[PDB]
RNA sequence: ACGAGACUCUGGCAUGCUAACUAGUUACGCGACCCCGGUCGGCGUAACUUCUUAGAGGGACAAGUGGCGUUCAGCCACCCGAGAUUGAGCAAUAACAGGUCUGUGAUGCCCUUAGAUGUCCGGGGCUGCACGCGCGCUACACUGACUGGCUCAGCGUGUGCCUACCCUACGCCGGCAGGCGCGGGUAACCCGUUGAACCCCAUUCGUGAUGGGGAUCGGGGAUUGCAAUUAUUC
């Protein structure tokens, strides 16, 4: 890509991804119910599914 | 040749061994005939899987010792290498005839110990460890601030302790060690 | 005309010797460097068990050479010998019979365990605490 | 050639110290101070000499020639950086500073940062370190 | 303790009893010649090449930290 | 502290667990902190299958 | 009639610094009386025809894997700096030093500039590297 | 006090303050009749051969 | 030492007692029935099994078990 | 013409399921397939102290997140691998298609 | 019911399997040298997967035999075999007033909050030395040191969102530390066949606080940064 990082460097900040929403949700989402969430890869398009218990909330 | 088998240009044969009890743990003939005393090694994992290890390879692996020599086992078989090409040109005999006859005349048949020591005896592999002990630890010392080399000074013990001439380190050590298990028993 | 190669193997702490089998005359070297010119020369009997365990009759018709890398000094000497003496041993049991194939193994049998089976023993790992494997630091009181 | 050959010269006189002739050439010189075991080996190839001999057997005459390559290395294209006191604080002389006035341009240094009050030059007022050292652990012999 | 104030260089007494009397000796090795004619390990090592191109000795280990030589043919 | 922790006990229990361990720990009724700890059922603690078999929050 | 793998290599140096003593067209340097070989050596080498011996060390290095840069040369004449009191660690040869041999090698012709980088011996610098090796073994049979 | 030579028919167990003999059952090569206790040092097999100094000193029993 | 415990004891008496006429007397072919009538996630469990059953075996050729 | 795919994951069996699926679509469309060229997997090391403080015995963590990954190569243009890779895919999977 | 075991990783074992122009092997086609034959990390191809990598399964269970034991659990040995105990992570109940409020946007309480215990800048200190203790490194030499020569690795890491800074080949200049130039590498691709030491081979020294040892200290030279003076390192 443009800065073309390593996988290393890759992965590690996808992983630090994840570990930003799951703090980031339980902050804010955790009055309606929180129960982590699952991040899908697309190109172009990149949906993440908020599992949690009050959907209607 | 598959038929005999030399220590490089040393004969193996013709080394007779003069005590019954100690020739159970003296792996030098007709089987256990190597030309060099550096096996990759499998002698440490059953109880008496040292009794066939060969007796020159027992000596080499005795001499590595005192830090910086640790772990260095080529140097030490270019010693006894050294070593046994001097002992044929000293006494002019065969040099394993002479290590056989060191490690005999070297062995304590008793030892005392804590049981007020009652002086009890060795079994004949305690002997054998015994004897590349002490011939060893006295070529250390007899070489250690010394212009004489140390491939001259184990030619020295052993060719001493072969006659029990009771000058050599493993001779003098020996028999202090049958005296107070003669003393205290 | 048809090439009666096998490439055997042979393995040690890290250092792995593959030889290569072939029918003609007798040659046997590694790397280009024949096996009277390898270092340390204090072990040159070593790479001469297998000629002087069969005989130098036994490769006359074979000649053989090995690709060695990786490992230690010492460790590819042994690396050499369970190649070529289990290279001929494989040579001998698929272009003629095994009553020249077990003549040669029980031979090898008994003089040493190590030119036919390869030593299992890889270098223990550090554990934290401790220099080494099972060595731990130096523990103060007071 | 392995016996002692005639007039023989046991021990030298060179800059008022001792030079044993029973050590041999490269390390003998090393006696004088200012002069080590690296320079000795190329003031010994700058005169043509068989560093094999001892100091004892060697001739008269081209000792004298050494002599003159130690005070005055400049002439016979001895490198700057070899030395040991280049660039000298007053006059900038690059020089190899020899025994006697090695242990004289040490107490001329010294006191020369002490004159200025020095940081550096307090430390060997006051018998310290000066180097950076912790002196915490250390320095207890010479420092009662 | 006990300084062992070797010779640098021999002399003519020692010269006298190194071609009669060390080739006659049955080990021969420049530690051994080093401690019964007092001398230093240099003028041990320099001292048997000769010998050897001489004939009066002859060579059976020739090693970098280790050397010995013998007597000749008895016969 | 008490009646909630058998509230979200028998809650699970009726949705299919296995087996629970509730633990809440901290200064409750007085100074010294003390540290309830209810469990039921069935249960494992060490090994590879904890890693799925239960969830820790 | 054999190469130079099935010659000694202690004994074949030595034979190639003579045959780079028998031309004596080498043009070697100035310092070669006063410089020392690594920041991890502490005195000059004791031989004086150094630079002949190493000029030769490099060649039959050549041989054996061409393409060797300067900072290939520094890696192979890397030595133990035994540091005093802190622990030993690898250090490097000297480039200079390492770049004067085949500075001089590419002026006699016997190496020359490799494609993408490299120094790789000419045609007929490799005939003569068979040539003495084969004396060699003439020696000892 | 003549050598004698006697050679293990049994080893019985270990004694010593600190478990470092072997308490053995020895019978005399030269007689296979007289036998007796003798407590060992070192690692001993079944049947090498021992050299007791003295013949008289029996070994006691735990 | 090497002593089975009660999950491999227990696992492998219920097998003789729903499955004695299938299996055999040697480890080799009995190892693979056990793959078959029972359900191990292991194999270092198949085998610890698998070779209990044929201990078993050598005992009931010489009578009966408790 | 020859076109790559270069897989990528942390987790094995989720990528050796859509791994041998690029063949069982590609062999459905009977074209020419190299096989998947597994390259030494790294590890990503990471080691701590247990301990937020500096108290008690030294203790550490041994933490890994190895990962893997597979090379198929193919000799169909640019049109056709838009169908067979766009298909049963898994979230933890990272696929990346070069042209050249 | 828990813990132990089981479990997971790791260590070696499968010329069988899945496949490689980012990995190799053997042939072949030339090329270079030497005497048909030999060497070649020198040059391109059609087969192959032993070597490399990593997937799936396989293999070991006290399975066999010989003694011992209630002859039960099992122990011990031996054959056969790559192993007839590889190493590790995980880790119970209850507790310690163990440590951490200097890991936190975990935090009660108290204190402080404008002349600040907030924040920021400048400079110093955190190193300071009669002395005591702990973890270590180098040593005390000849089984050595030095100088040449030869010859073998495996773990990794490598151009950073903010963030301005990567690992390095080759070629010159320089005694060296280094500098100037042009390249490759976001990586089985370039470093790199990671020419690592020890060791080995051959010189020199010769028992002398010695060429053992390199503390201490003087002079000089380069790199890092806004800045190295209390010496940044070299």
């Amino acid at each position: 890509m443009a800065v073309q990082i390593s996988k290393k460097r890759k992965f590690v900040a996808d992983g630090i991804f994840k570990a930003e929403l799951n703090e980031f949700l339980t902050r804010e989402l955790a009055e309606d119910g929180y129960s982590g969430v699952e991040v899908r890869v697309t190109p172009t398009r990149t949906e993440i599914i908020i599992l949690a218990t009050r959907t209607q909330n | 040749t598959p038929d005999i088998k030399l220590f490089g240009k040393w004969s193996t044969d013709d080394v007779q061994i003069n005590d019954i009890s100690l020739q159970d743990y003296i792996a030098v003939k007709e089987k256990y005939a190597k030309y060099l005393p550096h096996s990759a090694g499998r002698y440490a994992a059953k109880r008496f899987r040292k009794a066939q290890c060969p007796i020159v390879e027992r000596l080499t692996n005795s001499m590595m010792m005192h830090g910086r020599n640790n772990g260095k086992k080529l140097m030490t078989v270019r010693i006894v290498k050294h070593a046994f090409e001097i002992i044929h040109l000293l006494t002019g005999e065969n040099p394993l005839q002479v290590l056989v006859n060191a490690i005999i005349n070297s062995g304590p048949r008793e030892d005392s110990t804590r049981i007020r020591r009652q002086a009890v005896d060795v079994s004949p592999l305690r002997r054998v460890n015994q004897a590349i002990w002490l011939l060893c630890t006295g070529a250390r010392e007899a070489a250690f601030r010394n212009i004489k080399t140390i491939a001259e000074c184990l030619a020295d013990e052993l060719i001493n302790a072969a006659k029990g001439s009771s000058n050599s380190y493993a001779i003098k050590k020996k028999d202090e060690l049958e005296r107070v298990a003669k003393s205290n028993r | 005309g048809p090439l009666q190669s096998v490439q055997v193997f042979g393995r040690k702490k890290t250092a792995t010797a593959v030889a290569h089998c072939k029918r003609g005359n007798g040659l046997i070297k590694v790397n280009g460097r024949p096996l009277e010119m390898i270092e340390p020369r204090t072990l040159q009997y070593k790479l001469l068990e297998p000629v002087l365990l069969l005989g130098k009759e036994r490769f006359a018709g074979v000649d053989i050479r090995v690709r060695v890398k990786g490992g230690g000094h010492v460790a590819q000497i042994y690396a050499i010998r369970q190649s070529i003496s289990k290279a001929l041993v494989a040579y001998y049991q698929k272009y003629v019979d095994e009553a020249s194939k077990k003549e040669i193994k029980d031979i090898l049998i008994q003089y040493d365990r190590t030119l036919l089976v390869a030593d299992p023993r890889r270098c223990e790992s550090k554990k934290f605490g401790g220099p080494g494997a099972r060595a731990r630091y130096q523990k103060s009181y007071r | 050639s392995l016996v002692i050959p005639e007039k023989f010269q046991h021990i030298l006189r060179v800059l008022n110290t001792n030079i044993d002739g029973r050590r041999k050439i490269a390390f003998a010189i090393t006696a004088i101070k200012g002069v080590g075991r690296r320079y000795a080996h190329v003031v010994l190839r700058k005169a043509d000499i068989d560093l094999t001999k001892r100091a004892g057997e060697l001739t008269e005459d081209e000792v004298e020639r050494v002599i003159t390559i130690m005070q005055n290395p400049r002439q016979y294209k001895i490198p700057d950086w070899f030395l040991n006191r280049q660039k000298d604080v007053k006059d900038g002389k690059y020089s190899q500073v020899l025994a006697n006035g090695l242990d004289n341009k040490l107490r001329e240094d010294l006191e020369r940062l002490k004159k200025i009050r020095a940081h550096r030059g307090l430390r060997h007022f006051w018998g310290l370190r000066v180097r950076g050292q912790h002196t915490k652990t250390t320095g207890r012999r010479g420092r009662t | 303790r006990d300084k062992l104030n070797n010779l640098v260089l021999f002399d003519k007494a020692t010269y006298d009893k190194l071609c009669k009397e060390v080739p006659n000796y049955k080990l021969i090795t420049p530690a051994v010649v080093s401690e019964r004619l007092k001398i230093r390990g240099s003028l041990a090592r320099a001292a048997l090449q000769e010998l050897l191109s001489k004939g009066l000795i002859k060579l059976v280990s020739k090693h970098r930290a280790q050397v010995i030589y013998t007597r000749n043919t008895k016969g | 502290v008490r009646r909630a922790c058998y509230g979200v006990l028998r809650f699970i229990m009726e949705s299919g667990a296995k087996g629970c361990e509730v633990v809440v720990s901290g200064k409750l009724r007085g100074q010294r902190a003390k540290s309830m700890k209810f469990v039921d059922g069935l249960m494992i603690h060490s090994g590879d299958p904890v890693n799925y078999y239960v969830d820790t929050a | 009639g054999v190469t130079v793998k099935d010659v000694n290599q202690q004994e074949f140096v030595r034979a190639l610094a003579a045959f780079l003593k028998k031309s004596g067209k080498l043009k070697v340097p100035e310092w070669v009386d006063t410089v020392k070989l690594a920041k991890h050596k502490e005195l000059a080498p004791y031989d004086e025809n150094w630079f002949y011996t190493r000029a030769a060390s490099t060649a039959r290095h050549l041989y054996l894997r061409g393409g060797a840069g300067v900072g290939s040369m520094t890696k192979i004449y890397g030595g133990r700096q035994r540091n005093g009191v802190m622990p030993s660690h690898f250090s490097r040869g000297s480039k200079s030093v390492a770049r004067r041999v085949l500075q001089a090698l590419e002026g006699l012709k016997m190496v020359e500039k490799d494609q993408d980088g490299g120094r790789k011996l000419t045609p007929q610098g490799q005939r003569d590297l068979d040539r003495i090796a084969g004396q060699v073994a003439a020696a000892k049979k | 006090q003549p050598i004698k030579l006697a050679r293990v028919t049994k080893v019985l167990g270990r004694t010593g303050s600190q478990g470092q003999c072997t308490q053995v059952r020895v019978e005399f090569m030269d007689d296979t009749s007289r036998s007796i206790i003798r407590n060992v040092k070192g690692p001993v097999r079944e049947g090498d051969v021992l050299t007791l100094l003295e013949s008289e000193r029996e070994a006691r029993r735990l | 030492g090497r002593v089975r415990t009660k999950t491999v004891k227990k696992a492998a008496r219920v097998i003789i007692e729903k499955y004695y006429t299938r299996l055999g007397n040697d480890f080799h072919t009995n190892k693979r029935v056990c793959e078959e009538i029972a359900i191990i996630p292991s194999k270092k469990l198949r085998n610890k099994i698998a070779g209990y059953v044929t201990h078993l075996m050598k005992r009931i050729q010489r009578g009966p078990v408790r | 013409h020859r076109i790559r795919i270069t897989l990528t994951s942390r987790n094995v069996k989720s990528l050796e399921k859509v791994c041998a699926d690029l063949i069982r679509g590609a062999k459905e469309k009977n074209l020419k397939v190299k096989g998947p060229v597994r390259m030494p997997t790294k590890t990503l090391r990471i080691t701590t102290r247990k301990t937020p403080c500096g108290e008690g015995s030294k203790t550490w963590d041994r933490f890994q997140m190895r990962i893997h990954k597979r090379l198929i190569d193919l000799h169909s243009p640019s049109e056709i691998v838009k169908q067979i890779t766009s298909i049963s895919i898994e979230p933890g999977v990272e696929v990346e298609v070069t042209i050249a």
